[PDB]
């Protein structure tokens, strides 16, 4: 694949179209506000398509009235916890990566969308993830936190937990 | 060649160097911070250098920054700095810390060479952690600590430097680890006023070979002359309590030093200088009959006011052999205990003065030294 555009959101409302090549959709934070935002659109065009959704705020949905389509990976990662559901909209989305800093996940994906769930310093804090494609789980520093994979939607595909205590807490 | 220049914002950057020498300018808008959340950059080929600099202190590393390809990281705040780099930096070879009468705790990678400055550090604490090389140096001291590898070692050397011109007692000195140790403390009190320095502990690791710890030359304070007393020194092998395992540390240096100790299996070689108090030499707690039992005192310009004692020879196996070597400048060791000793050995090319020496068990004494004992 060629290379193509980086398209940074910004905290007015976006309507961003990438180009026919690889391009990467940057969804930050400015001085702290979150740049997706209530009636983005982002529409990522023909190539293979990365939107990196970075922000210290919780992630706990879309923005209201945002449409997302034709960006084949995302990646979510917030400086809180992260509740996020993609098995609807995010038409052409087929890999969903969330992850976490000593915060809870609760995280379900279309049954075509390979999920990957990463959490440092869990400690605590639950993850449970519910639906994709294949699943991983992919976890350390966890205490008395639990893991739960598939309890409201099965994975489609393989499911593979890694899941690791250096406590005394019993896992 | 010469490269760009590359500001980043208050918002997320994506920032790819060229194949030159970049400059990464992480600095202030307005009072706000340009090294934010999500921030990527990446140097490139060519020596690449990140900047971060702000009036707030330094409190993290971003949540989603990633930094690559950059080799120099300089970070200098106006308040204190709280920093771990061993994630999401990547190509790092030197991290370099900078506040001025503010504290200081840094965690850096194990491939990462960290220099650690602290100006008018007075009662703020300095502790750092991690790193390839680490490199402390602190001026203005007072009752503030330093610390380094209380949590993770450093992969290469250690060398600290704490000056004191106050008359507030330097804080302690701490070192964990690394595969050779350096701590110089200095005293630049003013005359007819005491300082008195630091104590010192180095607890090795399996890689710690050689100690040193240096001070300013203890003195009376007089209306000419400034007072300085020297503090303790525990330097203590990582081995030293086990019955099988075999020590490392096998040289230490003291230039100055107030009740000193050393305890390693491994030790052969101490050389000394300065104003000395007393020194305890241990060799660990091996169960095995040792076979090297020669200790070496390479001195130079030494005054002790108390005993050198092979704290090992009353109970359990000492040294049988001693060679004390006088170098450059004169030296009196005003006693020297060794109670498993049984032959003595004063070389070297400047006088060697043992005012007292209490060891029952030799039965040869031989001076070379071409000066004299
Ligand atoms: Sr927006
Ligand atoms: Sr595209
Ligand atoms: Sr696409
Ligand atoms: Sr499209
Ligand atoms: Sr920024
Ligand atoms: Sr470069
Ligand atoms: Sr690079
Ligand atoms: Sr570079
Ligand atoms: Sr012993
Ligand atoms: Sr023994
Ligand atoms: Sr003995």
């Amino acid at each position: 694949g060629v290379s193509g555009s980086t398209l940074s959101l910004t905290t007015g409302t976006d309507t961003l179209t990438g180009t026919a090549n690889n391009d990467t959709f940057v969804a930050g934070e400015v001085a702290g506000a979150a740049t997706l935002t209530v009636g983005d659109t982002l529409s990522g065009g023909a190539g293979t398509d990365v939107l990196n959704w970075v922000q210290a705020a919780a992630v706990t949905a879309l923005p209201t009235g945002v449409t997302i389509s034709g960006i084949e990976t995302m990646n979510v990662t917030s400086g809180a916890a992260i509740t996020l559901n993609t098995s609807s909209g995010v038409t052409g989305l087929t890999a969903l990566n969330t992850n976490t800093s000593g915060a809870a996940q609760t995280v379900t994906a279309g049954a075509g969308q390979n999920l990957t769930a990463t959490t440092a310093a869990q400690a605590a804090n639950n993850v449970a993830v519910d639906g994709g494609a294949n699943v991983t789980v992919a976890s350390t520093g966890v205490t008395s936190g639990t893991t739960t994979v598939g309890a409201n939607s099965a994975a489609s595909g393989t499911v593979s937990v890694s899941v690791a205590n250096s406590s005394t807490t019993t896992t | 060649v010469s490269g760009s220049t590359l500001s980043l914002t208050t918002g997320t950057d994506t920032l790819t160097g060229t194949a030159n020498n970049d400059t990464f300018v992480a600095g202030e808008v307005a009072g706000a911070a340009t090294l934010t959340v999500g921030d990527t950059l990446s140097g490139g080929a060519g020596t690449d250098v990140l900047n971060w600099v702000q009036a707030a202190a330094v409190t993290a590393l971003p949540t989603g920054v990633t930094i690559s390809g950059i080799e120099t990281m300089n970070v200098t705040s106006g308040a204190a700095i709280t920093l771990n780099t061993s994630s999401g930096v990547t190509g790092l070879t030197a991290l370099n810390t900078n506040t001025s009468g503010a504290a200081q705790t840094v965690t850096a990678g194990a491939g990462q060479n960290l220099t650690a400055t602290t100006a008018a550090q007075a009662a703020n604490n300095v502790a750092v952690d991690g790193g390839a090389n680490v490199t402390v140096a602190s001026t203005g001291v007072t009752s503030g600590t330093t610390t380094v590898g209380a949590n993770s070692a450093a992969s290469g050397t250690v060398s600290v430097s704490v000056a004191n011109s106050s008359t507030t007692t330097t804080g302690a000195i701490a070192v964990t680890g690394g595969t050779a140790v350096t701590v110089a403390q200095t005293a630049g009190n003013a005359v007819n006023t005491t300082l008195t320095q630091a104590d010192v502990t180095v607890t090795g690791n399996s890689s710690t070979t050689a100690v040193t710890v240096t001070q300013t030359a203890a003195a009376t304070a007089g209306a000419t002359v400034a007072g300085r007393v020297n503090g303790a020194v525990t330097i203590t092998d990582s081995a030293a309590a086990s019955a099988t395992t075999a020590g490392k540390i096998a040289t230490v240096t003291l230039g100055s030093f107030g009740a000193a100790t050393i305890d390693s299996s491994a030790l052969t070689t101490v050389n000394l200088s300065g104003t000395g108090t007393s020194l305890g030499i241990g060799r660990g707690a091996l169960t095995a009959t040792p076979t090297a039992n020669t200790l070496t005192l390479n001195v130079n310009g030494l005054t002790t006011t108390g005993a050198i004692t092979d704290s090992e020879a009353a109970a359990d196996d000492g040294f049988t052999t001693i060679n004390i070597a006088g170098s450059t400048a004169s030296s009196t060791i005003a006693s020297l205990v060794a109670a498993d000793a049984t032959t003595l050995n004063i070389s070297g090319d400047a006088r060697v003065t043992i005012t007292s020496h209490t060891a029952a068990a030799l039965t040869g004494i031989t001076v070379t030294n071409s000066v004299g004992a």
